[PDB]
């Protein structure tokens, strides 16, 4: 079911980074991107694009936000630490509140 | 022991999912026919970034996946 409804999230992110570019439209932005989990649309940089928590894991809550950052060189925010392109997911946790 | 890097790791995964597809042609568009040759080549490409102590997604991986949606899924709809 998870598996499932992972997969079907991705192939989808996918789809549409391949078959749906963002044409000319000049100026810079992020661009649409799969971060693993959840699929990302393309916006204007110095951004904070955000969602609802996926309904993937038991102790997820879909009422918790999730968050990533455009920033304005129109580059997607990466975690300083591995300096990965990052989502931040910590709210997600039910036990974390 | 054909896993000898990541470049190696993808094409172990790579080579696993195209025998998976190939037989499989006209089903490419079907997501049952489809599901678990897709699901197990993240599984793959995943599981080998954690080998390496890669992240994921990680650069090479998606060029992969990039790849099976250009030659396997252009022609099908978002689904």
């Amino acid at each position: 079911v998870t598996r499932n409804k992972i997969m079907t999230a991705q192939y989808e992110c996918y789809q549409k980074i391949m078959q749906d570019p963002i044409q000319q439209a000049e100026g810079v932005y992020c661009n649409r991107t799969w971060d693993g989990w959840l699929c990302w649309n393309d916006v204007a940089a110095g951004t904070e694009s955000m969602q609802l928590c996926p309904d993937y894991f038991q102790d997820f809550d879909p009422s918790e936000k999730v968050t990533k950052i455009c920033d304005q060189d129109g580059n997607w925010f990466r975690h300083p630490a591995s300096n990965r392109t990052w989502t931040n997911y910590t709210q997600c946790n039910v036990n974390t509140h | 022991g054909t896993v000898k890097n990541y470049e190696t790791a993808v094409q172990f995964c790579w080579n696993h999912y195209k025998d998976q597809m190939d037989p499989i042609e006209k089903d490419w568009c079907d997501w049952a026919m489809i599901s678990r040759p897709y699901s197990t080549l993240r599984d793959c490409l995943e599981h080998f970034a954690e080998l390496f102590d890669l992240g994921f997604p990680n650069p090479l991986a998606e060029r992969i996946i990039f790849e099976t949606h250009q030659i396997h899924f252009a022609n099908c709809s978002l689904v």
